[PDB]
Formats: structure tokens, C-alpha cells, sequence
């Protein structure tokens, strides 16, 4: 069964921590046959707990601490609760037996197959109070310290190799040449060649390894940003647009780059610019002056013309942007523009956007090449001043050709570092700004569920009691005391004019509203006891508008369950009706739906979405104007399907034409939030003062 | 091999159309005030650069026949 | 170096996978060592063997 | 044609100021020759005889050499820039002016991707010559000067170099297409994750509705998973070329050194000789190690150059024949119209005979394979009849300009797709200049005003992609009003009123009664319901006009096959 | 602590359903329920917040 | 304020056909009219007369009685941007690039 | 020194921000176990108590140790920076002391 389940549920109960069986059960019980090992590490990991499955022999069982999880690999498992050698006896807490029980040596050695799992729990001061800043990516960050660690060593003999280099063309200048060696020389030779080849080799290492674990770093901060923003409420995504919303969930990446590949860079350049002053210092330390008075000019100019360089670039960008938008928003919609006369009008607003693109791409590379051209000047002036002293020193003493020469080496070596502490110095403010933009999305409340009731199946009994609602606590009430109770296969209609309340029934069914005054309840049950998961997959929900994924007709219908048979995929479409036109396509079931609305019409993915809805054995069905904008053909075969597909169902047709549900068994009307009328059809259209009736002549 | 020689040819073919299709000459006031992408297309470079490439360039050139000497 | 990302390149990163493996080690955790090592020691081979001629003014 | 040609045009367009960058280029060689020699004759001249004055001379300059030399490079790339954004400009007016000139047959039979792909392959090329992928050729062209100063130095060092170069070549042909391969499957992951999050963020409604969020958090894991082993892959292929060539230049490096060490030591080299001699091979060597790109660069840009030609070699139809006819009329005219799909296929629209006059509301109705869903793009010089003639006003339709008849003529379809600008912008997308009491005219006669005034921006409100801030109905509104803001005096509902719901259905038929005010207008609908207030309702069976009247006149008998679809509509 | 927490102190880890039934049995069930939370809800310090 | 850009320049008859019409002749008195469609090989232009409020078509010499040698030249710039920044002493940068002569 | 200080400190104050958020909930912990201690007596949670106690109390000596580390690792640190420098000066000394000076 779900040993699993319970096994994890009792060492929660042990350890004191709060566990929900339904919501572990959705998350990482998706298809099912339990849970499964990798499934229940994750499980007991999402629960804040510490847990590891260890080697451990029938001797070692008595220095480690109770209770544990015995992890069979054929199903039944059980948790040992103490070991005894006074006795010779193993109490352990048998999971199908739901008590505990008291073996042997000869049963625990006949049933411990070698494997247990170790489990413990600890404090933590997280919570949700902390605000959204740097400490989120801090946790997964750490966890690569080794490999940090070897990273950096790896650069300090990479940046100890490009100081030693210099030293050995000093040695090749200084003692080869004026004293004829022909044995230094070759021992320098091989010196270098080994120096080479190991700094080529160690660079080479140190990017494959920080590559990797950057990468790793990636993949978990991605994950758990999908998972989260997956767990924000509608509500959320109410106001907010679209693009916002991906542009702030694609800002991730540079802020893992900073933390990751600019930190690490600055400290090892603050340590080993010091490192080269003080080997420059001690060559000579008039150049070295000339170098230090340099210094300014790189970081005032590269200050200077970070800001406006970076301007024009996203100005340039977003012009791309654009102008790719245009076209291919232009390209799809030809036939608009071939049906019309228009062209003259798009051709112009293309060129206006292509001249304005092409004049901003003009400016950043005019800037660009300012900006390198100071700082080649600034270059070249140092240059020219250390080769006029240095060509007084070397006439005059206190320094050879060979220290010159090791001496312009360094000096050219040293010149970046100092660039790159003035630009991470506005790169922080540039990361900040990204932070307090991924804080919409990180540092909103995740709407969990905390206590459920874990309720049986659903079949098809819902009752309303009492239930008023409001959109907002200052609106007028929109539902006064609606009284409604629906029995299992009955199939209902509600009716109705505008602001009647009846388009906020579906909403209320699941959890999406909570009613001010009253509860809703299935089968007996408030639904403000029931885990929404698990009422959300039981109710079949059709609106006027869906939405279907770009993955395929056969993935799109079994969007529930992939994993799951096929023949139940062509009994749903012949239920929706919807099976014709998928034999009929190319590729049948493997057909792709396009983009947005390629090869499919409305009325088709309008059936599709039925399709998908009535997969599943759905008891509750609630058809909130499914069938409003559908054209002739859509519509008339649905009505015709409609006799069957409410066979076994409970099914709430809300439509504002009242010709839709002259079949229903019984036909709600509301006025203004009550239930003013209700019965069959023609009863209900006998009276001639009724509302019904009005409503029917009105509209026809 | 054969796509420089047909590079060649019609070089050399459009060449001898030289002149004929080369825009015609504006002061600096008519070109500002065209339309978006063909304000762009026709308005040459500058003069001033121009002059400053022209002039670094003589004055090296000047330098070494000087030098030379 | 010419194959595509076949399935042990996705299975290796996979968020399940990463999450289980705590405090986790490089793919190869003996290679710098064994580089560093290997150039001291022929450092050393180098400095022993490696000989210098004497100059007197 | 396309091809790397109709540049040679735009070369000898442009050929003083690229005359300018060449020459430009070379004197900037002639500067990058000076330094060395400068450097070589110091520390000849200087070190060895003390002469204070050579110094102090060769300063000032050096001094000058290199800053002409930093503001003659700044020039250069200023100018090729300059030349360059032309260029490109250019490119894309002709380009997109050519794209919305093709036939829709050209569009239909292709899928809308690859479509705009052949067209951002613009956006590559401009990318390809704006770059330093042009500057370096030109490098390459001019370092023989160097490659000859090097070889009078040392016939045998300079060797070494011009033995180095294939080894160069060599091993970037080998790495490049391998990290090409890599690059582009890491951009094609990268591409199908974003559209699987901008479509998770879209249907978000839809997910938490529904019990699948651990199914998309599974597909996301498994995406994000191999998108970042394609980036590993990426980044290791990098590092080995990298490695590779640097590698070589430093091999290179300690051969010349040793090769050096020993001329120096016996003779026919100075010390400032081979100082200057290598400054040289290193100026040599850089242009070469930045041409890896541009090796890759010229064998990409050939297939992106071909198949922005397949999208550019195609006809464009112009037109070349008008009658200069006058302002339409509304009174369309049918005349033994014989019309098929293809040559092989069969006939829908048999031997109709047709006759509308000015301000008369006439309604087509029928069932599924009538013909009566071709009449709406036989109007519109869309389908090409093979017997009979389509005339408007008397004027046969062959014999006239078709975009000026689609300026006269509005047509609102089931569709009605809307461009992602503001409510505004679509409605007068055909005169951008027209003034905004047009527009409210045309609002208030579509009945559109009454839910604009209720958005977040009123007339300034942005649509969506391709609507999606607004309804079904609201954009059928919309549309109607667009095809309404001029004053067509002919209008076709061809299924307009079909497939939108109610309280936006109700606001269009009470309103068609003032829409339909001076217009000839022709409402093609497949209920029965819509078309009753028509002044001539036509039923037509495969093609063929069986009867028409009045809907009273015509329902009062029987045996009609209206009175037949409407008892099947009821 | 909420309210399912400070009703099931003596025993932390109780299933909802003891908690119902003893509300139900000491006729605090209504009142939990007609709450935002339920039996979720923080009672403040010392039950301030009953 | 419409996003265009406009500047009175001083044309001659010679050089009126090399600038980007339809342009603008402000007289003294308020007579302007619109020029478009400077027609070459018939020295006639097609003015927009807007006292008749249509256009009409001129000839060479009475073009040259009505047009005294100043003209405006009308270009489309409307600029695509939309934001406000804060006041600093950075108001002055874009004031100092204005008067950099 | 200037250093080696600005880059110990964000750490050292990190690793403190973690200690005072655990004493401060031990704290109030604390305080509400003894103020309601009648409670706890009575309905006998004594076991539930001492074992959140022991979790938050080792979570609190577990942050005391590491900023004990941290300030002790930034100690020795200072410590290396002086005792090179007092080296380099005794050099530097025995040199300039051996020729004059
Ligand atoms: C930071 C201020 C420290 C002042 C350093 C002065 C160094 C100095 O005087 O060296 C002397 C240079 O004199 C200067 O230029 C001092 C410039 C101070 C500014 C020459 O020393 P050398 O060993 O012969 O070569
Ligand atoms: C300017 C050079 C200053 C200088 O040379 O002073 C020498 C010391 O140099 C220094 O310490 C000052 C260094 C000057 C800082 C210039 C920094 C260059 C950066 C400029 C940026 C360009 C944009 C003293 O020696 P001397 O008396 O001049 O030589 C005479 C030979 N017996
Ligand atoms: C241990 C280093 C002792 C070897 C002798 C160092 C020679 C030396 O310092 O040169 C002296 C000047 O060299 C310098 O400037 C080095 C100054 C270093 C300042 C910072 C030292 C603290 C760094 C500790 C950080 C540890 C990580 C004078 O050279 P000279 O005798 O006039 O020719």
C-alpha cells in the first residue's frame, strides 16, 4: 500500500515536525506504486529532516539511534524501534500490522536485507521573516566549497607561474647573453616548457571544474525557483503581466554569475595586484610610482564610461527587441495585410523602427571604441614614461636590462585587475537592482496548506448552506443566501442575466473564493477541511476560453498522467467528440498543436480541452459557458455528445443562453445572488410572469 | 575557383556603370530632413574626421620624406 | 567530444539527483593534486639534475 | 537574384570612404612597423653609447607615433561603422518591402518559424558586418609588410612563424565545427525552455485549476537538466580551443626564444634585433588568432546568405495595370461564375448569376460545402474565376488594381486577428493620421465604445499578443469597428457573427440596423437567425442559387429549402 | 501556537480527525470553522486572541 | 510638440528641387500655402492652397511671384521613449552637451 | 591590515545576525516555558520541551563556535600580516645597520 506514506508520517510524529500525507502524496506520489526511495528521500528532506541511507550490519545496529526506517526492496518495510542484548531481541514497529511487535535474533537477521535508513532532525530560524537579499542563493552556494576551495588554489599557482615567467627571461637577458652559457640557457628552456605546459594544463582544469559546479549551482537555483513560483496563488499572476513575470524569473542568472564568477575573481585580484606592487616595489620603485599615479586614470575613466556604454546598450536591446516582435508579429499576420491595402502603412513603421535600431546599435559601438581607445592611451603614456626611465636607470645603474624588461612584463601583466575592482564596484548596484526585482517573485507568501481532513474519493454530492460572497470587503454582496443542494448524476442548469452571481459558482466549488458567510461542502464534508489537490483533480472544470500546452494532442489529453494507457485517451476524445478531426489529421494523436493557433480551430481545441477535462473519471463536472463561443458545428455536436457525457457525473451547465440547458433536470434561476426560481423546463416556462419565461422571450 | 572569377566579371561589368546609380549630392539641412531610414542611407560620413585622417596621414608621410633626406 | 548530450550528461544533472548528494566533490577529486604533485616533483628532478657554469671576472 | 552579389553594388557605391579605410588601415600597419623599430634602435643605440640626445628625440616621437596611431584607429572604426549601419539599413528596407510584396500562396504552403528565421538571418549578417569580423581580413592582407621586415632580420627565426601559421589553421578547422554543433543545440535548448516557461506563466489559471504542477516541475527538471549539460559541453569545447592555441603561440614562443638565445650569442642578431623581432611575430600572430571567428563566420554566412535568397527569389506580382477607375459604388455584380480550387479538383460554384444594388442588406446562407464560403474572396482578387467575371460598378475586376479594391472594400471575418499595439492603433491601422472622432464614430457604431470606456487605458489600452487583454466578442467589435472607420461602400460579414457568445453577439445585431446605413452589405452566415432582417435572403446548394426573396416571402412555402434549415436550426 | 497545535499540546503529532471530534465534543468546532484560518488560527500570547 | 521636426530655412527656385517635400512656405502676411510635388521637365508645382482649401496646380512664373526665398522643411521624429528621471546636478550633463561649443 | 579587516567583517556579521536570531528565539522560548510552567506541568509535555530545548540550544552553540572560528581564523590572520612584516624589517635592518647609516 503506502508503507511509505506511514513510515514517513510516524517518524514525523516521532521527531515533532508537521506533516501532510495528502500533499506528499501529490508532489512526489505523482503516478503512484508507492512511493519508492529516491521519492521518500525527497519526501522526508521537504519535511526539514536529516536523512541517509547507510551500510550497517546486524552488530552496528546497537551504536546507532532508534527509531529507524528498514528499507526493503520487495515493498513491506518496518521501523526498528530498540535493540536489546540483554534479551537478544529487536522491538520493532510492523507498518502492515499498524502495531508493534517483538522479534528475534533469527527473524530480524532472516528480514534485514543490510540496508536501513538513518534519520534526524534539527532546529532552524528560517522560517519566512527573512526578507529577500542575497542569503537565498547562500545555502546552495556553500555547499561547493571543496571545489571552490581547489579552484583557488589552482589560481594562486596559475597567478604564482605568470610572476615566475618574467624572472626567467631576467635570468635568459641577464646571464645567457653577456656570459656565454649555452648550459643556463637550456636549463631555462626546460624550466619554461614545464611552466607553460603546467599552466596551460591547470587553466584548462580550473574552467572544467568551476564549470561544473557553477552548473550544478544553476540546475538547483533554477528548480527550486520553478517550484516556488508554481506555488504562488492566482492571485498573484491576476495583476502581473506576462513577460514581467518571465523577464524577473530569467534575472537569475546574472546574479548567480556575480556570486559565483566575480567574487571569487575580485578577491584572488585584490591579494595579487598586492602581491605584484610589492615585487614591482622592490624591482624599482620609481616606475613602480609611475604605475601607481596610472592606477586613478584606469578606474576613473572605466567609472566614467561604464554607465553611459551600459545605457546605450539597453537601449539597443530593447530596439531589437522590438523590431523582432514587429516582424514576427508582421509575418504571421499576413493575410490581414494582404486582405487590406496596409502595406505601405507596415512598411513604414519598419523603417522608422530599422533606422532607429541601426542608429543605437551606431552609438554603443562609437562608444565602445572611445572607451578602449582612452584606455589604449592611457596604456601607451605609461609606456613611453617607464621606457624614458627606464632607459636613464639602466644608463645610469641600480637596474640591468634584464630587471627593464621583467620590470614591463609585470607591468603589462598587472594592468586588468585594477579595471575589474571598478567595475564590480557598480556591478553590485547592477545586482542589487536585479534582487529587489526577483523579490516579486521570491518574497511573496507560497499560500501552503497546512491541516487537512484527508477525505475519502468524491462522488457527486454538493450542498451550498448559507453562503454569502463579496469580490472585496468594501463591494456590494454578490451572493445574499444562496441554498443549494445537488444529489449524485443530477444534472443541473443554472440561469441567469449579468451580475447574477452565477459565474462565481464554479470558482466556488474549488477553492479559488472563500465565501464570506457559510461554507460549501461535497459529500458532507466543508471543503475548508480538504486539501485543494486533492479536490482540484477530481472536478472537471470547461470555460469559454482554455488553454492547452505545445506539446502534442496525446500529451495535452494526458496532461494528468503521461505515463498512462493510450486506448483511454480515444474513449475520452469519442466522449468529447473530438476523436473525427485527430483521425482525420496527418500524424493522428502525435499531431502538434502549434504555437498559439496553428492548424486547430476554436471549436477543435475547445473539444480538446473537453477531451482532456473528461480523461479522468471526473465525479463532478461544471461546464462554466463551454459552450458560448463555439460555432454551429462545435456546438451542435457537444450538445449531441452532451447525453453521454453526463452519464455517471454530476454536471453544472452554467450558460447565460437559456437554450443550452433545456435538458437539465433542474434549471436554477438567480436574481442578484438568490435562487429565485428553480424546477424543470416547461414547468418553469407554464407560468407566464415567471422570469424564466421573460428571460426566453427576450431572448427569444 | 569559379566564384571569384564571376566576382570579377560583374565588378568589373557594374564598374563601367559607375556614376549612374550613385546618389546625388545634398547640403546638410536637406539631409536632415528626409525620412527616418533614408536620412540615414544618404547622409555621407563627415568632413571633420576626414580632414583628421588626411592631415595625420600627411604629416607622417611629410615626417619620413623629411627623414629621409 | 563530437557526441550530443546523451542521457548520463542529463541524468548527472538532474535537480532530484543533486539534491540527495550532499556536501558533493568534483566529477575527477584527484587531479589537481596529482598535477601540483607532479610538477613540484619534476621541479625538484629538474633543480638537482639541472646544472650551472661558473664565471670569474 | 540574391546572392553575395548586389553588394558589389553597394561597394562601388560606397567607394571613397572604403578606399579611405583601406588606406587608413595600411598607415595604421606603418605605425604599428614604427614602434619596434623604435624600441630596437634604443636599445642599440642608446644603452651601448650613451646618447641622452637619441632619447630624448625618439620620446617625443614615439609619443606622437602612438597617439596619431590611437586616433587614426578610432577614425577607421568610426568610418566602417558608419559605412557598415548604411549597408544594413538598406538590407532591411529592401528586404521587408520585397516580404510584403509575395503572394499569400507563398505563406500558406510554409510555416510562419521558419518563415521569420530566413528573415532574422538579417539580424546575423548584420551582426556579421558590424563586428570585427571585416577588420581583421584587411589585418591579415597587410601583415606581409611584417612577415618581410621579420624575414631580413632572421631568415630562420621567421620560418618558425610561417611553419606556425598552418598549425594555426590547422587546428581551428578541426575545433570549429564541433563547438558550432554544440552552440547551436545549446541555443535550440535554450529557445524551447523559454517557450515552455512563457507558456506555464500564461496558463497558470490553467495549472493551478487542474492537479499538474509536479508534472511541469518533472518536464521543467528534465529541460533545465539538459540545457545546462549543453552549456557544460559549450564551455568545455571552449576552453580546449583556447588551450590549444595558446598552446601553440607559446611553443612558438620558446623555440624562438632558444633559436634567438643562440643567433644573439654567435652572431647576425642584436639584442634590440630580436627584441623587435619578436614584438613583430607577436603583431603577426594576434590577427591570426582573432581570424578562428572569422574562418567560422565566412562558411556560416553562405547557407544564411542562400537561404535569404530562397526567401528573396521569389516573384512579387506586382501589378502594372490600372484603369485609374473612380470611388466605388456599392453594387456587385456576378456574372456564369465557374470557380475550383485547383485545376483537379471539383467544381463549388457552378454557374451563380448575381445582382446587388446600393444600400441593399443581402444575406447568403446555405449548408457545410454551399460555395457560399468562396464568394467573400471571390469579391477581393483573391480567387481568379474560370469562366464569368466578378465586376464592381461595371468594371470587370481583372482588369483592375486589386489593392486599391481592398482599400474599398472592408471585410470582417471569423478571425479577426489584431496586431499588439494600442485599440487605437488597430482601428485606424489602414490611416494611422485620421482624426480621433473617426474613430469614436466607428466605436460607437460597432458598439465598442461602451467596454473601452471600462479598460485600464481607455483607446490607449494595448491589445495583447495578438489580443489577449480582451474577449472573443470584444475583439470581434473591435475589428468591426476597423472595418467600419473608413467609409466602405461595400461591407461582408462572412461569418462575423458566427462564433462569439452572448451580450456581444446581442450589441452587433442591434446595431447592424445603423451599420448597415448607406452600405451594401453582405452577410454570410450559417444560422438562419441572423440574416431574417435581410432585404434578399439567397439559399444556395452546391453552387447553385435554388431561390431567394424575402424571409417571409420565402418561409410561407413549404417545400423551400429555407424553410427545411430553419426547422433544422430550431 | 494555532489552534490544532494548542488543542493537540499534550500529544503534538494527533491526525485532524481527534481534533474534530473533540471539538465537536467540547462545541468549539463552529466557531474554529467560522474562522479565516480554522483550526490554523494564532491565538496570540496566553490566547490574547480569544 | 507633435514629435516633428521642423527648421525655416533660406531655399533658392534652384535648390527647391532637392529637398524632401510636402514643406511649408510661411509668408509675412498670413498667406502661406503648401508646397508638394515640385514637378520637373514642366516647371510646375502643386501647391496646397489653403485658403480654397485644395490643391491647385502652378506654373514656373507665378510659383516665382509667390514664393519670396524662406521655406519649411517638415520631418517625422517622434521619439519612442517614455520616462522621467529625477532631478540632480546630472540635469546639467545633457545642458553642458547642448552648449559644449 | 585595512584589508584583511574589510574582508573578515561581512562574514563575521553574518555569522552573528544567525546567533542572535537563535538567542533571541531561545529567549523567548525560555519565556514562555516558565511562564506558563503550571501548563506544562499539568499536562506533563515535559519530554516535548526539553527535546525543543536541546534543538535550540545546540543550534546556538553550533553559531557560537563558528564566529568563534571566524574571529580566531581573522586573529591569526593579523598576526601573519605583523610577524612578516616584523621579519622583513629585521632584514631590512641588519642590512642598512651592517653598511652605516
Ligand atoms: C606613498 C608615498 C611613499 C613615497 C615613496 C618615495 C619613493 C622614493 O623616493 O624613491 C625615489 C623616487 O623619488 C620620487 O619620485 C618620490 C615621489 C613621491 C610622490 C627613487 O628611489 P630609487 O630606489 O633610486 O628608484
Ligand atoms: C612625469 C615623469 C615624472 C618623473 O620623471 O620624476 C621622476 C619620478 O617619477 C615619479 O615618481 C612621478 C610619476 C609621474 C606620474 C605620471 C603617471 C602617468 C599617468 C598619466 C595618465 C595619462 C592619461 C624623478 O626622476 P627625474 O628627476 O624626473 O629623472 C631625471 C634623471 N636623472
Ligand atoms: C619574507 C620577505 C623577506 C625577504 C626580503 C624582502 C626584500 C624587500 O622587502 O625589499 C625592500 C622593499 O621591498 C618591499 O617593498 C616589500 C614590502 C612589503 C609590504 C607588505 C608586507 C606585508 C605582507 C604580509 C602579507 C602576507 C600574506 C627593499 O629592497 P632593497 O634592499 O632596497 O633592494
Amino acid at each position: 500500500i503506502d508503507y511509505g506514506l506511514y513510515a514517513l508520517e510516524i517518524l514525523a510524529q516521532y521527531h515533532n515536525v508537521s506533516v501532510n500525507p495528502e500533499e506528499i502524496k501529490h508532489r512526489f506520489d505523482t503516478d503512484g506504486t508507492g512511493l519508492g526511495l529516491t521519492s521518500w528521500l525527497l519526501a522526508a528532506k521537504s519535511l526539514e529532516l536529516k536523512v541517509k541511507q547507510v551500510k550497517k550490519t546486524i552488530d552496528r545496529l546497537n551504536f546507532i539511534s532508534l527509531p529507524a526506517l528498514v528499507w526493503r526492496e520487495d515493498g513491506r518495510h518496518f521501523i526498528l524501534t530498540k535493540v536489546s542484548k540483554e534479551a537478544n531481541r529487536y522491538l520493532i514497529f510492523d507498518l502492515e500490522q499498524r502495531n508493534p511487535r517483538v522479534l528475534e535474533q533469527s527473524e530480524f537477521e532472516a528480514l534485514y536485507q543490510g540496508h536501513i535508513i538513518l534519520i534526524a532532525s534539527r532546529s532552524s530560524v528560517t522560517g519566512k521573516l527573512a526578507k529577500f537579499d542575497f542569503t537565498w542563493f547562500i545555502p546552495a552556494i556553500i555547499k561547493y566549497r571543496k571545489i571552490f576551495i581547489e579552484t583557488l588554489v589552482v589560481s594562486v599557482f596559475l597567478q604564482l607561474f605568470a610572476l615566475i615567467t618574467p624572472l626567467f627571461f631576467q635570468v635568459v637577458m641577464d646571464k645567457v647573453l653577456v656570459h656565454r652559457g649555452f648550459s643556463t640557457l637550456n636549463v631555462i628552456t626546460v624550466a619554461l616548457s614545464v611552466v607553460v605546459v603546467f599552466e596551460i594544463i591547470l587553466s584548462g582544469l580550473r574552467t572544467y571544474i568551476f564549470a561544473h559546479s557553477t552548473s550544478r549551482i544553476d540546475v538547483e537555483l533554477g528548480a527550486k525557483l520553478f517550484r516556488h513560483l508554481l506555488a504562488l496563488p492566482i492571485s498573484y499572476f491576476e495583476s502581473r503581466r506576462v513577460g514581467d513575470t518571465v523577464a524577473r524569473v530569467r534575472e537569475l542568472d546574472q546574479i548567480r554569475n556575480f556570486l559565483t564568477g566575480q567574487a571569487l575573481t575580485s578577491v584572488l585580484d585584490l591579494l595579487f595586484s598586492f602581491i605584484f606592487f610589492a615585487v614591482m616595489w622592490y624591482y624599482s620603485p620609481k616606475l613602480t610610482l609611475v604605475i601607481l599615479f596610472s592606477l586613478p586614470c584606469y578606474a576613473a575613466w572605466s567609472v566614467f564610461i561604464s554607465p553611459i556604454l551600459r545605457r546605450r546598450l539597453d537601449d539597443k536591446f530593447s530596439r531589437n527587441a522590438d523590431n523582432q516582435s514587429f516582424l514576427v508579429e508582421s509575418v504571421t499576420a499576413i493575410n490581414t495585410i494582404k486582405a487590406m491595402a496596409v502595406s505601405p502603412q507596415m512598411t513604414n513603421i519598419w523603417d522608422k523602427q530599422l533606422a532607429g535600431y541601426v542608429a543605437a546599435g551606431f552609438k554603443v559601438t562609437v562608444l565602445a571604441t572611445i572607451g578602449q581607445q582612452g584606455i589604449q592611451l592611457i596604456q601607451k603614456t605609461v609606456m613611453i614614461i617607464n621606457l624614458w626611465l627606464g632607459a636613464h636607470l639602466v644608463i645610469s645603474g641600480d637596474l640591468s636590462i634584464g630587471q627593464l624588461i621583467a620590470f614591463n612584463m609585470l607591468a603589462g601583466q598587472i594592468v586588468a585587475p585594477v579595471i575589474r575592482l571598478a567595475q564590480i564596484w557598480q556591478d553590485f548596484q547592477q545586482v542589487g537592482i536585479s534582487v529587489t526585482r526577483l523579490g516579486d517573485v521570491l518574497n511573496s507568501p507560497t499560500e501552503s496548506y497546512h491541516g487537512k481532513l484527508a477525505l475519502p474519493e468524491i462522488n457527486g454530492n454538493i450542498t451550498f448552506r448559507n453562503i454569502r460572497f463579496r469580490y472585496k470587503p468594501d463591494s456590494p454582496v454578490i451572493l445574499d443566501n444562496i441554498n443549494l443542494s445537488i444529489k449524485q448524476g443530477e444534472v443541473i442548469g443554472i440561469v441567469g442575466r449579468s451580475g447574477s452571481g452565477k459565474s462565481t459558482l464554479t470558482k466556488l466549488i474549488q477553492r479559488f473564493y472563500i465565501p464570506e458567510n457559510g461554507q460549501v461542502l461535497i459529500d458532507g464534508h466543508d471543503l475548508a477541511l480538504a486539501d485543494p489537490n486533492w479536490l482540484r483533480r477530481q472536478v472537471g472544470v470547461v470555460l469559454q476560453d482554455n488553454v492547452l500546452l505545445n506539446r502534442s494532442i496525446i500529451d495535452n489529453i494526458s496532461l494528468a498522467n503521461p505515463g498512462m494507457s493510450v486506448e483511454k485517451v480515444i474513449y475520452a476524445a469519442k466522449l468529447a467528440g473530438a476523436h473525427d478531426f485527430i483521425s482525420e489529421l496527418r500524424e493522428g494523436y502525435n499531431t502538434i498543436v502549434g504555437e498559439q493557433g496553428a492548424g486547430l480551430s476554436g471549436g477543435q481545441r475547445q473539444r480538446i480541452a473537453i477531451a482532456r477535462a473528461l480523461v479522468n473519471n471526473p465525479k463532478i463536472l461544471i461546464f462554466d459557458e463551454a459552450t458560448s463561443a463555439l460555432d454551429y458545428e462545435s456546438e451542435h455536436i457537444i450538445m449531441r455528445n452532451m447525453h453521454k457525457i453526463c452519464k455517471g457525473r454530476t454536471v453544472i451547465i452554467i450558460a447565460h443562453r437559456l437554450s443550452t440547458v433545456k435538458n437539465a433536470d433542474r434549471i436554477i434561476v438567480m436574481e442578484k445572488g438568490k435562487i429565485v426560481e428553480q424546477g424543470k423546463h416547461k414547468e418553469l416556462l407554464s407560468e407566464p410572469e415567471s422570469l424564466y419565461s421573460y428571460l426566453y422571450q427576450l431572448q427569444s | 575557383s569559379e566564384f571569384l572569377l564571376r566576382y570579377k566579371l560583374v565588378w568589373s561589368e557594374t564598374w563601367k556603370i559607375r556614376k549612374q546609380l550613385d546618389t546625388p549630392v545634398r547640403e546638410k539641412d536637406e539631409n536632415e530632413f528626409l525620412p527616418a531610414h533614408l536620412e540615414l542611407i544618404e547622409t555621407p560620413v563627415s568632413r571633420r574626421p576626414r580632414l583628421v585622417a588626411y592631415f595625420i596621414m600627411g604629416f607622417l608621410v611629410i615626417a619620413v620624406i623629411l627623414s629621409v633626406l | 567530444l563530437d557526441t550530443p548530450v546523451r542521457e548520463k550528461d542529463e541524468n548527472e544533472f538532474l535537480p532530484a539527483h543533486l539534491e540527495l548528494i550532499e556536501t558533493p566533490v568534483s566529477r575527477r577529486p584527484r587531479l589537481v593534486a596529482y598535477f601540483i604533485m607532479g610538477f613540484l616533483v619534476i621541479a625538484v628532478i629538474l633543480s638537482v639534475l639541472g646544472q650551472v657554469e661558473i664565471v670569474a671576472t
